[PDB]
This record gives C-alpha cells, structure tokens and sequence, in this order.
C-alpha cells in the first residue's frame, strides 16, 4: 500500500479508491498472523516432547 | 454473558469450562477539534478597505505571501452586489491553504460584470482583461457608489476600447497607442481609418443601472508543489483532559486520551511516534505544551458459567483490569 | 574587482579525515530509548574531506553542489559570512545570498551579478554584486547579538552546516557547540526550511575583511567541505531523545 | 530474565505450588 | 432485474461531466450524487436540435445552492430562500 494508516486513506483517496488500499493491509497483517500462529503450533510440539 | 458463548461457539449446548467471548471497550463520547493561532495577519486592506483605485488596464496586483488572511468575516457578513465563478465554491475558500494569493483593484461599468468570467470573449475583455480557463479562483464584487464615485464624471482614470490584437490573460499594457483599423498611420491621434479607444469614466451614483462603479477584486489562486504559506481561519474546539474522545488535528487523527507528558520536545515538532509509528505525543498548535497520548481503557471479556442443563448462574471474568476501573 | 590579489593562487587538495561527525536529525519524530534504521543523504564514515586554509592565502574554489554540502568551521571571530549559491553564477538566472551582519541574517534569492572573488568589509556590494533587479523573494531571520571582534584563548566557536537540496527544498541543519580537526560527537539540529524550488550546480563562501585593494586583511580560520551519499545508518537515542551513538550499516 | 492489543495470559500453577510439588 | 427507477434530467455539456459516483461539482453536491454500490447505467442524446432557443430557453431550471450536501435519490421541491445571516428574507432576496 502506498500509506500504513487507514485514517490517511479514508480522509484522502476517493472511496472506490479506498477499498483497493485498505484490503492491501488487511491482508499483508493476516499473512503476519498466519506467520505467527503456525510458528506457535511447531514450539509447541517442540516443547510437547 | 452466557448468551455470548452461544454466538462465539455458534452452538446452544454451552459444555462445562471457561470460554473466551469478546473484549471490553470504553467508548469515546466527545470530540477535540484543534487548529492554531489566528496570529501575524495580512495587511487585505490594501484591495477591499483601500480609497484609491485604477482603471482596467492599469491594475496593480498585491502580492499576499507568508501570513494569514482573514476571508471569514466577509463571508458571515457579505455586503456583495454580486459573485459568479466557475467550480470552486467562495464559502469553501476560508477552510483551504493556498500557496500562491494574488489580488487586485479594478473598477468597471454596470455593462461589464458580466463581461468579466472564466472564458469571456468580446469587446472588453479580449482588448484589457480577461480570466484563464486554467483559473481556480473567484470573484467578488463590491459597490463604489458610497467612496469610490463622483459627481457627474471621473475624468482622472480613463479606459481602452480597441486593441490592434487579442490580449491574453496574465498581462498589464499601459499604453496609449491609437488602434489602426486601415493602412493609413495614425500618428497617435484620430483621423482617416483610426479610432480613438481612450474614453473617461461616466460613474455617478444618480445615474441608471448600465453604468455604475463596482470595486472588483480578482483572487488568483495557484497551488503548486511547494507547501503553502497562507491558510484561512478555522473555529475549534477546547481541550479535554483525562477523558475516552475522539482526536480531531492539524496533522492528526484517533482516538484516546490526553495525560501531562514529562518528556521533552523540538520546538518546530508537531508530533511524535513509537516503534508502531502510532503518534504518543503531539505539540499543541496554539500553545506549547505536550500531552502524552495513551488509548482508553480496555479487556478481555471471560464468561465463567456450568452446562446448560445444570444452571443459567454467570460469572464475568474481566483479564486486566482492576476491579476500581470496571465502571 | 577584476584583478586577483596576493592571496588568491594555485594550492594542492590537502585533506583530512572525519569518523564521528556529520549525523543530524533526519526527521522531526522526538524517539526515545529505541532504535532506528533510515535512508537519507548522509556524511559516509571513513571519508575524505577537503580541508582549506585562510591566513597569505585565501581558498574559495568553486565547488559543484551535486554531492551535498557539509560545512565545518573552526574559528573565533566569525569570519564566513555567509555562502553564494547559484548555477549560471551571472544576472541571467536567480542566485541566492546569505549575507551576516550579526544583527539579522538576510537570505534573498534574486538576480546579482557575480565577480570572480567577492569581498566584504560594515558590507560591501559591489565587489559582491554590482547591480539587482527581478525578484519577488525576501526573507528574514530572528534577530539575535554577535561579535565580531577578535577573541582570546581557545577556540570557542563550531559551526556545523548541512547545505542540501531535496525536490526544490533548501534546509539548514544548524549546531553550535565549544571545542586542526575536529572531535567528539555531536547531534545537529534543524533551523531554516524555505521551499525556493530553484536549481543550485555550483557554490562559493564569503570572507570578511578588517584594516587597521590590496590594503584589506583578512583574518585567520580553517574550514572543509564535505560530500554526502546515500547510506543507512543506526541511531541510538537516550531517554532525552539526543543521538550519541551513530553506526553504518555499510562500512566495515 | 505498551499494550497494542496482545495480552499475556498468566499461568495456572504458581511458582510458589511448584516448589510445593518439589 | 425486478424493476427500474428513470431518471430524466437536462445538464448542460460542461457540466455534463459530473455525472459519475463519487464526483465534485456544483450539481454533484448539491443537486445529484450516485452512491457506491449504485447499478445501472447512463444514456443521453443530443437535444441541441430540438430543445434550444435563439433567445434562451428559461422554462427549464435548477439549482445552485444548499446549506449541506443531498443525500442521493431524493428530490428537492422546496421553494425556501437561502439565508447566510440571522436576517429573514420573508420570501425575497436581500441582505444575507
């Protein structure tokens, strides 16, 4: 995305345009949190045996 | 509460345990709206309060750079004859920062207000002066029947009817050449195919609607790539302390509330941020003081409760919060 | 005017080395107790600088701005006046003057028509520029109180500029602090923001003069010019918010 | 050997009851 | 589709370009907006043929100004005069 706030894009860009950009973040944050739990769920096995 | 672990679970058999619901918020109730000082104004008189005037071709711009105008009070008071343009708004004008403020002092007949617009072709405004097409601002007129007329006449400003060719905008032509409609040379005085375009004013307050002096003031407005150094006023709002509200800034806007910050700060610094790059400190715009942003008090929401074939009792659970900030 | 003095003659490139210095702020953002990682035009570390002398000598070579400027000076009586920035360096482009008085400091961006050494006594213009027209740009300072007199002891005052010029936008980057090299490490502060939005290739100093052509005496100080490049450095902030740590990302 | 919506959920046995166990 | 609504209205070519969602103007503001999730299209012919006056056509009217921005599919019929101050205009215009 071209700005990480979502209160840039919604003051600023038209919301037609908005949409394009605010979906962009929520996405690259959910792939984060995809990242995090799975990394969770191997030190746990680690620290089950 | 225990019908909060039936929409979560999506299930109406809640089984014997503890099972997380949703999170606690205190909800923000008012708002904070902050613009700063209305200091260092700029000298406007010189075009709308000002005695003296020119004539159309021999209008002086003022050039209206690093201050604050104030537009304001005009509009909330209007003693306007009339005020036509073309896409932007005059009452719009007074919230937005423009870099580039020109502004002039003209006066025209009754016959020429509507010779003056964006893209005006004719017998006045093509030979003296005429609006860009490329032209963002407005005009407003204003009635000179009360300082800027005289009995029977002026006969000290005169104005130009011809011009050997089409003038463009942007342009002040002072002189006093003949207009030459034939081959034969005028000599700066009128005769055989010339016409003489120098005429004196008829302005008086006692004659009929046609001709009348009207005081019109051009704003140009241009807005480039540097930032802008004149901005118009804006009413705001008081400052709320220790209390959950919505954040309304210059170059800021969220949510929290505002506690005395001990830290210290750079004098030409509005805002600062942490490691999220969330703002936990801001400079207030009309006075110096910082205010350490902090956001409202929330919680996890834990919903303790038996099967429910055995009982309907609820115990709430609240995860990090003390018992006296639960109301 | 025309004619070059004593002083001004063919010298070699002798240059010094500098390690810590050159970091400013390179934003406004107040961080405390935290690290921060940035991409702006910095002084690299490990770098050679050209350092210059005035005493039977004067150095003003005419230096291209395309690298950045870095300016540190070591002096007493404040002998730099002020800078000469243009491009063309004639009456057919705009140039801007920093002209230092210790009352007000005068920044104007117009037309000056320039020699090949300027000088200044009170001010002298000419030699530093014979006539001016065609400009709509003024601009003042704060007012503030200096001496020009000389001075004894040691040597009291370290002026550190970085000149650059970011899409049409000119800033000082301004520090003074007590103190032929430099050392120690120090945290530069911003001063001046004008958006003037001109084209700058080439730069020249300023020189005062004193008497007790030729009859005019300058005074003794050491200076350098340094050059900026793109890198990353590593900013360590205290719980005061000042940097007192520095460390590239590329160099060792 | 600052609060951004991430908690920490404390533990169930105490450090004071492991040593009980111990 | 179950139904449609037609809506005919006559705009001028320079200010015929104002009709989009999420426009800036004089009319798409205070007169005809179209909403995001809007479903449709737009149709126009040229009436300079038919419509037009040497004189000037004045039967045919609209609207400059409103104290807020319109809501989109609504209709304005109200006749009350523009008041900027706190002086009434009693059906008339005048000061304010």
């Amino acid at each position: 995305a071209i700005s990480s706030v979502l209160n840039d894009i919604f003051s600023r860009l038209d919301p037609p345009e908005a949409e394009v950009q605010i979906d962009r973040l929520i996405t690259g944050r959910l792939q984060s949190l995809q990242t995090y739990v799975t990394q969770q769920l191997i030190r746990a096995a680690e620290i089950r045996a | 509460p225990l019908s909060e672990t039936k929409c979560t679970l999506k299930s109406f058999t809640v089984e014997k345990g503890i099972y997380q619901t949703s999170n606690f918020r205190v909800q923000p109730t008012e708002s904070i709206v902050r613009f700063p000082n209305i200091t260092n104004l700029c000298p406007f008189d010189e075009v709308f309060n000002a005695t003296r005037f020119a004539s159309v071709y021999a209008w002086n711009r003022k050039r209206i750079s690093n201050c604050v105008a104030d537009y304001s009070v005009l509009y909330n008071l209007a003693p306007f004859f009339t005020f036509k343009c073309y896409g932007v708004s005059p009452t719009k004008l007074n919230d937005l920062c423009f870099t580039n403020v020109y502004a002039d002092s003209f006066v025209i007949r009754g016959d020429e207000v509507r010779q003056i617009a964006p893209g005006q072709t004719g017998n006045i405004a093509d030979y003296n002066y005429k609006l860009p097409d490329d032209f963002t601002g407005c005009v407003i007129a204003w009635n000179s029947n009360k300082l800027d007329s005289k009995v029977s006449g002026n006969y000290n400003y005169l104005y130009r009817l011809f011009r050997k060719s089409n003038l463009k905008p942007f342009e002040r032509d002072i002189s006093t050449e003949i207009y030459q409609a034939g081959n034969k040379p005028c000599n700066g005085v009128a005769g055989f195919n010339c016409y003489f375009p120098l005429r004196s004013y008829s302005f008086r307050p006692t004659y009929g609607v046609g001709h009348q002096p009207y005081r019109v003031v051009v704003l140009s407005f241009e807005l480039l790539h540097a930032p802008a150094t004149v901005c118009g006023p804006k009413k705001s709002t008081n400052l709320v302390k220790n209390k959950c509200v919505n954040f309304n800034f210059n170059g800021l806007k969220g949510t929290g509330v505002l506690t005395e910050s001990n830290k210290k700060f750079l004098p030409f610094q509005q805002f600062g941020r942490d490691i999220a790059d969330t703002t936990d400190a801001v400079r207030d715009p009309q006075t110096l003081e910082i205010l350490d942003i902090t956001p409202c008090s929330f919680g996890g929401v834990s919903v303790i409760t038996p099967g429910t074939n055995t009982s309907n009792q609820v115990a709430v659970l609240y995860q990090g919060v003390n018992c006296t900030e639960v109301p | 005017q025309c004619v070059n003095l004593t002083t001004r003659t063919q010298l070699p490139p002798a240059y010094t080395n500098s390690f810590t210095r050159g970091v400013y702020y390179p934003d406004k953002v107040f961080r405390s107790s935290v690290l921060h990682s940035t991409q702006d035009l910095f002084l690299p570390f490990f770098s050679n600088v050209t350092w210059f002398h005035v005493i039977k000598r004067f150095d003003n070579p005419v230096l291209p701005f395309n690298d950045g400027v870095y300016f540190a000076s070591i002096e007493k009586s404040n002998i730099i006046r002020g800078w000469i920035f243009g491009t063309t360096l004639d009456s057919k482009t705009q140039s801007l003057l920093i002209v230092n008085n210790a009352t007000n400091v005068v920044i104007k961006v117009c037309e000056f028509q320039f020699c090949n050494d300027p000088f200044l006594d009170m001010e002298s213009e000419f030699r530093v520029y014979s006539s001016a027209n065609n400009c709509t740009f003024e601009y003042v300072s704060q007012p503030f109180l200096m001496d020009l007199e000389g001075k004894q002891g040691n040597f009291k005052n370290l002026r550190e500029f970085v000149f650059k010029n970011i899409d049409g936008y000119f800033k000082i980057y301004s520090k003074h602090t007590p103190i032929d090299l430099p050392q120690g490490f120090s945290a530069l502060e911003p001063l001046v923001d004008l958006p003037i939005g001109i084209n700058i290739t080439r730069f020249q100093t300023l020189l005062a003069l004193h008497r007790s052509s030729s009859g005019w005496t300058a005074g003794a100080a050491a200076y350098y010019v340094g050059y900026l490049q793109p890198r990353t450095f590593l900013l360590k902030y205290n719980e005061n918010g000042t940097i007192t740590d520095a460390v590239d990302c590329a160099l060792d | 050997t600052k609060f951004k919506g991430l908690t920490v959920l404390p533990p169930l046995l105490t450090d004071e009851m492991i040593a009980q166990y111990t």
